[PDB]
């Protein structure tokens, strides 16, 4: 829910981690480029 | 079974994580960034289905 | 456009108009930025 959202998350975000695949760009940094954007 | 070329370990143990996932009979969902080469990870499963099933 | 074979990184830039749309999109965009992050 919205402010049940703490422990919803907090057992959903673990219990839902095994099926699925989160990966991050920071561990692939080392040959990537840096990434910037500026508002105007 | 990849005639692309070599693998590295990211789509190694995104292809093993996708394999041992599809051992127990479930499936799941890719959250991987779209410059993972999720694509060649998906055909280098269909070269991972060797299992002949 | 971006992506790993671009050694010349990238430059991204965003016009925004000055308080009429812009705002509001914005603030939802950033909202949603946070919520991407905490997922």
């Amino acid at each position: 829910k919205s402010a049940i959202d703490e422990n919803q998350l907090s057992r959903l975000h673990m219990i839902l981690k095994p099926f699925m695949l989160r990966r991050i760009k920071k561990d692939v940094e080392n040959e990537l480029s840096d990434k910037i954007e500026i508002l105007m | 079974t990849i005639f692309n070329g070599k693998l590295k370990g990211y789509q190694l143990k995104g292809m093993n994580w996708l394999a041992n996932l599809y051992e127990q009979g479930i499936n799941g969902i890719l959250a991987d960034e779209m410059g993972l080469g999720k694509t060649v990870q998906s055909i280098a499963l269909l070269a991972h289905l060797a299992e002949r099933e | 456009a971006h992506r790993l074979g671009q050694t010349k990184q990238v430059t991204v830039y965003r016009l925004i108009c000055k308080g009429t749309i812009e705002e509001r999109i914005l603030q939802r965009a950033k909202e949603k930025s946070e919520i991407q992050r905490m997922v």
